[PDB]
């Protein structure tokens, strides 16, 4: 079940504003919008979703998680995003170019309002980011700020093993 | 498009008595925080159904909903229409009372939407049959709800079958000159009502 | 028709004008980019392929056995009129008297690539856009006598292009150019001459 | 829609080794004046192709391009996407140098667009396979380019096969309050690459 | 002639990417005492396999070996080529460290060959797939090794699948005037490599 994923879990979030990733209109090209680990169970972003609670039980997990985004701007806005991904060998990339060579999905705004991404074969890290890759374009008399809320789910081959009490 | 709550198409197996009712439209501002209604209470003292639920003390029906907000192309924001069975207001602090739990047609408002006023976090609220009203794709949402209860009958006044929640997740931003509020109207139609016993 | 590409090149115009004093000889590199009437008609295209034939017209100011050597691309050019390059049999030469009607000879297509390239964007490894595969050779006109020629003769070289085939086009040049083998233009003239207003045709 | 450069569908007749590359988006202001890139140079030191063009010294490939700029309905202007074979920068005044002729992934800019920096007027530039990006009809353009060279092979580093130019013909005008710059992103995919010889 | 390690012919059941590599020949003197290599570590930072094992973090392959020493008819001695799975250096005295356990292409040497530096006596070392290089019969030896691991995949850098040992059992004696050292060259070819995942 695709549930809402907390990403903006900073100190000063304090409310419903931690369920959403900000998108400015003054960010220069290729600056990281958000980044978080793909870790169903470690203390962080996945701790709010439904996967992250039923995997505090069942000590050993393995499967194929997917991550879905959607956009919450006006109809007139238009931009692009580069949803990237890296295998758990290395850390996150630095530039837009060294992140482009991975498993990118060039997601834009004028055509699609939502996009998914299939992450293959985790076990008991792996880092997802998203980059701007273009300016955020508005017409006049339009508020130039929007938010991107994220999702989270597990596909068919997501299996579990030995039971364990929670917290 | 339409979302069947758990896939039922509610039939019935006490006589068997369909006007599209229309609740009064709430205004949605910048600093608004949500609403809830708790069916089948809001249809009481309203219409021919109200004269069939106040006098009869056994009840079974299913509903068809249509939540629809009209916004121009210069606004933004996204709502959340969910249908929670046996939705219980907890009470902060100390029980909540009566005029908080049964709001009538004027649907009551939230205090803390992040925990749904019951200690249940909103991050996992999509287990219930949900439908995103995203203001750059559509302007309507439709949920069909069957009769979900352990006992096959209940009273209409006391026991509430389920609730309907509307939560502004992303807040509404608008450039200056546009209208400040956006209405939200709701349509309720009983599908297969079946009353029993007259008092 | 007469708008086909073979007829558009089939006139035999002047290319180079070579005169010799008696030094004693006179050489001339082969290049079609000598006059502006032929450069503007040959920067039209990018890849060309053609055989050429020549004609040497001689105007004194009697007949002598003056020859016209030919250097295929790679062979060394003569340095003196009595050097040893004049007798190498691998250089095809043409002995023609003065009073005879003028000489005429054909040259086949010698470039290593399938067609000649009038635009190269790269390097052989100031060496920008100098493709070495356009060399066609010299002629090295020499009057033949044992000593003391004393003619003061002037030759003229004509050129006809035959069997020509052209590939991908380019737009024409619109400005005069300074250097000989580079498009440098010293930034500006317009293309169309002005009129008074946008109205009043 | 798509424009085949001279109608080839580039096949090949030395091993035979397709990720959609994405160059970094240029910003287009009011007083901007154009860009150019000179393929197949910009794919060097980038990706697995860069590790296949720097070590191998024979080369043949064809490309598929996708120039796409995203503008709202309150801007105006029209670009020009042309693909020029053997595109040579002349040099004003005095040769242009090296960092002007091989710009890398950061595509260099024009000085005098009216003569294309080669004495060739822009009025006749539509001989090349062109595609108008007019900002009130579409927002994309797609050119497929075969391998156009006299010799059937060349080096990847030295000889450039062709170039890609983007020229703002009508300047961008916008009412006050809108965003000042408009991005232009480009997608490059090799079609039938065929390398040869390893160093 | 050739010795299949336990009779497998290693097939495979993540893409599927064979040059005969050649390690650098060790000199064998009178008072030498043995060598070991610990595959698949020595193929790292070497060749196209090194660019496929350093960037990928899942791995499966099998190997074909060819240990060959060239000696004239006036020398004597006998070696021992064995292939030990999960070969662990113990450490005397006090752990051995890192540059002792992962020697790279320069294969490290023994201290005490009688106990194989692990408390395991050499008298029983022929359980492993062995092949005698006796210098009055032949001059070559060939072992084919499948992929022997409990988990079907591992990393290439950290976990070593097996090791290769070369031990001079009978020491080399030679009359005066002959050359003092005898070379030993080794050939390694991957059979069915199958990598997975790029970093």
């Amino acid at each position: 079940v695709e549930t809402i994923l907390e990403v903006n879990n900073t100190t000063e979030a304090t409310g419903l504003t931690r369920l959403l990733i900000p998108v400015s209109s003054q960010n220069k090209a290729d600056e990281l919008c958000a980044a978080f680990m793909v870790d169903p169970g470690r203390i962080g972003p996945w701790q709010s979703t439904l996967v992250g609670q039923i995997c505090r039980y069942y000590t050993q997990w393995s499967g194929s998680l997917k991550v879905t985004f959607m956009f919450t701007g006006s109809f007139m806005a238009t931009g692009k995003m580069l949803v990237a991904y890296s295998p758990p060998g290395s850390a996150q990339p630095a530039n837009r170019e060294t992140a482009m060579l991975g498993t990118h999905v060039i997601w834009d705004f004028g055509l699609q309002s939502s996009v998914s991404l299939v992450i293959p074969w985790i076990s008991n890290a792996g880092v997802v980011t998203l980059w701007y890759q273009t300016n955020y374009v508005v017409p006049p008399e339009t508020p130039g700020e929007a938010y991107i809320i994220a999702m989270g789910a597990a596909q068919d081959n997501f299996t579990l093993k030995i039971c364990k009490d929670t917290d | 498009n339409i979302v069947l709550a758990y896939g039922e198409w509610p039939e019935y197996c006490p006589t068997r008595p369909n006007r599209f009712y229309t609740l009064d439209s709430k205004m949605w501002q910048e600093n608004s925080t949500g609403w809830y209604w708790k069916f089948p209470d809001v249809l009481n003292k309203t219409g021919v159904f109200g004269q069939n639920a106040q006098f009869h003390y056994l009840y079974r029906s299913g509903f068809c909903l249509h939540v629809q907000c009209n916004a121009s192309k210069f606004h933004q924001g996204a709502l959340l229409v969910a249908v929670i069975p046996e939705f219980v207001i907890a009470g902060r602090g100390p029980h909540p009372g009566f005029t908080t739990t049964f709001p009538g047609t004027t649907g009551a408002t939230f205090y803390d939407p992040y925990v749904l006023d019951s200690g249940v976090p909103l991050s996992q609220a999509l287990i219930y049959p949900h439908q995103w009203i995203n203001l750059r794709t559509n302007n309507c949402a439709t949920v069909i709800v069957p009769y979900i209860n352990a006992v096959p009958f209940d009273s209409a006044i006391n026991h509430s079958n389920f609730g309907l929640i509307v939560i502004p997740v992303s807040p509404l931003k608008y450039s200056s000159g546009a209208t400040t509020a956006i209405p939200i109207t709701i349509t309720i139609a009983p599908l297969n009502s079946e009353f029993g016993g007259l008092r | 028709l007469e708008t086909t590409i073979n007829h558009f090149f089939s006139r035999s115009g002047l290319v180079g004008v070579v005169n010799l004093t008696d030094t004693g000889y006179a050489t001339w590199d082969i290049d079609i980019m000598g006059f502006v009437q032929l450069r503007r008609k040959c920067e039209m295209f990018t890849y060309m392929r053609f055989n050429a034939e020549f004609t040497f017209v001689t105007t004194t100011e009697r007949p002598y056995m003056l020859q016209y050597m030919y250097v295929p691309p790679g062979a060394p050019k003569p340095t003196g009129r009595d050097a040893f390059q004049w007798q190498t049999a691998t250089n095809p030469s043409v002995f023609v008297k003065l009073t005879d009607p003028p000489a005429q000879v054909s040259v086949p297509f010698m470039s290593p690539a399938s067609a000649y390239q009038w635009f190269y964007d790269g390097y052989p490894t100031t060496t920008y856009g100098l493709c070495p595969n356009n060399m066609m050779g010299t002629f090295a006109v020499r009057v033949v006598s044992r000593e003391a020629s004393q003619l003061k003769l002037q030759t003229r070289v004509y050129m006809k292009l035959k069997h020509v085939r052209a590939w991908v086009p380019r737009p024409i040049r619109s400005q005069p150019y300074l250097l000989k083998n580079f498009p440098n233009y010293d930034s500006i003239t317009n293309s169309a001459r002005d009129r008074s207003s946008i109205k009043q045709a």
